[PDB]
């Protein structure tokens, strides 16, 4: 209730690009009949795109979960979380959606998948592109890209073309009032372990449980998944598979996180960190070369063994 | 430190209410939260109606890590070392759900006590006795333990 | 849009490149930058290796996230 007024882009086909602002509670109908004497095309000519769906003539601007300064498209024819960079906390998310080929957007999806739905992968759906006059084909490549979807965050002003977020998608808001097993106190925002007894904790239990993992460098590893953690229970098969979620925990808390896992990395894969003081770099040698390097660094050699200065004879102490 | 505290303080004040006949004296030193004192009177012959101090402290990350115990009452037991440390299954950090609650943890230490296990034992000259022979374990068992605890109708 | 890469030393440096850009591109700037060879070059993130086939959009890195450097003698 700040302004109410909404200041929105409008990119069509054609390279211009028009500043329009609006009202919450126009009819798009009525948006059609304003977009069409701006450019000058006909009312009935119009169809506005917004996030891969073709919008509703009727529906309110308010309705269409859309922030500030943000990109609608036209063309003559005729609940979510993530984490931000800027805003530590994590805020409510928008979803919209780019070409593969083109790297734009401004497309028709087929799917249009509500929520608790097949996701996060790269080969999906394919649409219908409006820039570069329809040339988006993939009848030619025979090998398939595909619409690939992307989040905002839309607690603040963002930057239409290429700002983005990490998605959150183990944190739920508490649809039924469900208890964190940590503190037994029912938040409205909860995250959910990836175990089938879909146990759940709140963020300040993800922040202490995190933190005192931490430190002891307690993190489970899985190859594939990464330096995780597992269920509070310890529920077999429940490793947080997307990382990204660490980031509630702020810079120190999280950035500390980065330095561990790769620390580790380095210790499990076989290679071996530089013990001259604050050097730490872990280089992976060959397992039979015995000879201690630091590439580009303080180059002071080694024995694998010994963690001591280059010597000859066998160390014995 | 605030979801866990609270929840320590939550536990504590349920325990209170439920004042059951085999945990009472509850000392909680207002100055530190973390840190709790007991005393405990087991229905068995070998620590008959004498009544054990403990002490329990709790991690700063309560709700994540188990919580260690002590005896301020020297005690002859297996499972309880002889600076006063317990090996209690339930509380070793191998096995130890979050959700535990402490009272479930109390009762199983009192059932530990009632039924020593020679299994795992941190006291090794104790466990041999007691498997081997119990009639002289028990007589040593009582004598000690009439020797040190504060009895309480 | 940036990113950082980071030696364990604390040596930081600020690389700028976009989601849709392979592991390889990557590998390619922070070593005309510095010098090392394109081969001992191994990127390494909360603990997982970088594939060279595959993008940073492919492990979903945000703005200014710390892709740690390993080097492979090899
Ligand atoms: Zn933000
Ligand atoms: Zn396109
Ligand atoms: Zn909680
Ligand atoms: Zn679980
Ligand atoms: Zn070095
Ligand atoms: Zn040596």
């Amino acid at each position: 209730y700040l302004g109410g007024s909404l200041s929105i882009y409008i990119k069509t086909n054609t390279g211009r690009t028009l500043s329009v602002n609006l009202e919450p509670q126009w009819d798009i109908k009525n948006v059609k009949e304003i977009v069409a004497p701006q450019l000058g095309l006909q009312p009935e000519e119009v169809k506005i795109i917004f996030a891969g769906k073709e919008l509703s003539d009727a529906t309110t601007i308010q309705e269409c979960d859309l922030g500030q300064q943000s990109i609608l498209h036209a063309i003559r024819s005729r609940h979510f979380f993530v984490h931000c960079a800027q805003c530590n906390k994590l805020c409510k998310g928008k979803l919209r959606v780019r070409c593969s080929l083109c790297k734009g957007g401004a497309f028709t999806v087929h799917r249009d998948p509500e929520c608790w739905d097949d996701v996060l992968k790269p080969r999906r759906i394919t649409g219908h592109c409006e820039s570069q006059e329809i040339a988006c084909f993939d009848n030619e490549t025979g090998d398939p890209p595909f619409t690939e979807f992307y989040f905002k965050c839309g607690e603040h002003v963002s930057g239409g073309e290429k700002d983005f977020a990490a998605p959150l998608n183990l944190i739920k808001i508490n649809i039924k009032d469900v208890p964190c097993l940590a503190c037994t106190e029912v938040s409205e925002t909860v995250l959910v372990f990836p175990c089938e007894s879909k146990h759940v904790t709140c963020l300040e239990c993800f922040e202490q449980y995190c933190r005192s993992r931490l430190s002891e460098r307690q993190f489970m590893p899985h190859p594939d998944i990464g330096y995780t953690l597992p269920c509070p229970a310890g529920c077999e098969n429940s490793f947080i598979e997307e990382i990204h979620h660490f980031k509630l925990l702020s810079r120190e808390e999280y950035a500390r996180y980065q330095r561990f896992a790769t620390e580790e990395y380095v210790l499990q894969a076989g290679g071996v960190l530089c013990p001259q003081p604050g050097c730490g770099m872990g280089l992976l040698v060959e397992p039979e070369c015995k000879k201690v390097t630091c590439q580009n660094g303080c180059g002071y050699v080694f024995c694998r063994n010994c963690l001591q200065g280059y010597h000859l004879g066998d160390c014995l102490p | 430190s605030m979801a866990a505290s609270r929840r320590l303080m939550k536990e504590l004040e349920e325990i209170r209410k439920c004042g059951m006949k085999n945990f009472r004296n509850i000392q909680v030193d207002e100055a530190n939260l973390l840190t709790w004192q007991g005393l405990i009177v087991p229905d068995n012959p070998p620590y008959d109606k004498g009544a054990f101090r403990i002490e329990i402290n709790f991690p700063a990350e309560y709700p994540f890590k188990p919580p260690k115990i002590t005896f301020k009452t020297k005690i002859y037991h297996p499972n309880i070392d002889e600076k006063g440390q317990v090996k209690l299954p339930v509380i070793s950090a191998e096995n130890w759900k979050p959700a535990t609650k402490t009272d479930q943890v109390i009762q199983s230490l009192i059932a530990l006590v009632n039924d020593p296990q020679p299994e795992h034992p941190l006291r090794a000259d104790l466990a041999e006795e007691y498997s081997k022979d119990r009639k002289k374990f028990c007589k040593n068992a009582e004598e000690f333990t009439k020797k040190y605890g504060e009895k309480r109708p | 849009m940036q990113i950082f890469v980071k030696t364990l030393t604390g040596k930081t440096i600020t690389l700028e490149v976009e989601p849709s850009d392979t592991i390889e591109n990557v590998k390619a700037k922070i070593q005309d930058k510095e010098g090392i060879p394109p081969d001992q070059q191994r990127l390494i993130f909360a603990g997982k290796q970088l594939e060279d086939g595959r993008t940073l959009s492919d492990y979903n890195i945000q703005k200014e996230s710390t892709l740690h450097l390993v080097l492979r003698l090899r």
